[PDB]
This record gives C-alpha cells, structure tokens and sequence, in this order.
C-alpha cells in the first residue's frame, strides 16, 4: 500500500504538462520517503516509469531521483540515505532511458548532474560517465 | 511554481 501510493502519485504525472509543480514533487517526495522500507520498490518503480514514459517526461522522471536523493539526504543523513546508493546500481542505463528526452531538455539533465557533482551525491566514478554520455550526443 | 534542483 505504500509502494502503491507512491506508483499512484508517480504514475499521476501523466495527467500534467510539464514543468510539474513543486507541490506535486513534494507529494511524490514524501511518499518515497514514508516509503523508505520498500526503498528497492521506489526506486524500481521510479526507473520503470523512465524506461517507458513519453520524452516530456523523462526530466520530470530525473526531477523525480534528485528530490528523493535530496530530501533523504537531508532527513537521514547523507552517509545513511539508500536512496542515492540504490539508484546508483542501473544509473547508466537510468540516463541512456533520459537522453531520449526533446533535445531543450538535454540540458536539463546536465544541470541536475553538476548539482549531483558539486554536492557529491555520487562518486566521480559515476558522474563523469553520466556527464561523458552528455556530450557524446551533441 | 516549477519544480527546480533546489535544497530541501
């Protein structure tokens, strides 16, 4: 029931034209969070709806991880969150699935990963290859 | 009122 409130409020966004409002990502943020036990189901879920959702919504998509990565951060710590760890695993794939996206949103993505990159939300290891498949678009 | 990669 709490995987399926937050598939609910996840899957809503195909109801919205993008941007979504901050009110919705907070709705899907929170029920993440509250969620944070099924934590692999979240993060299945999250990544199911990027795989397979229309291009305007894979930045809402990745708009998506960064909230969850930066809300549990900031709730549990950012050596205890399971979030950004979790996402981590199929991440390469996760953004092969979000370049797919109106080329005005490219740079979307690479302003979310310099974010990641300043704030070291993950290792070097995983954002240079991410930021790499950047530019190899262009 | 957009969603943006801001801090929580």
């Amino acid at each position: 029931e709490a995987v399926k409130t937050f598939n609910s409020e996840l899957y809503s966004l195909n109801d919205y034209k993008p941007p979504i409002s901050k009110a919705k990502m907070t709705q899907i943020t929170k029920a993440a969070i509250k969620a944070i036990k099924f934590y692999k189901h979240v993060v299945q879920s999250v990544e199911k709806f990027i795989q397979k959702c229309k291009p305007e919504y894979k930045v809402p998509g990745l708009y998506v991880i960064d909230s969850i990565v930066r809300q549990s951060r900031h709730q549990f710590g950012q050596e205890k969150d399971v979030f950004a760890p979790r996402f981590s695993n199929n991440i390469i794939s996760t953004f092969q699935n979000l370049y797919r996206c109106p080329g005005d949103d490219k740079s979307k993505i690479v302003r979310v990963l310099n974010l990641w990159q300043k704030n070291n939300v993950f290792k070097s290891e995983i954002i240079q290859p991410l930021l790499d498949m950047a530019a190899a678009l262009e | 009122p957009s969603y943006s990669p801001t801090s929580p």
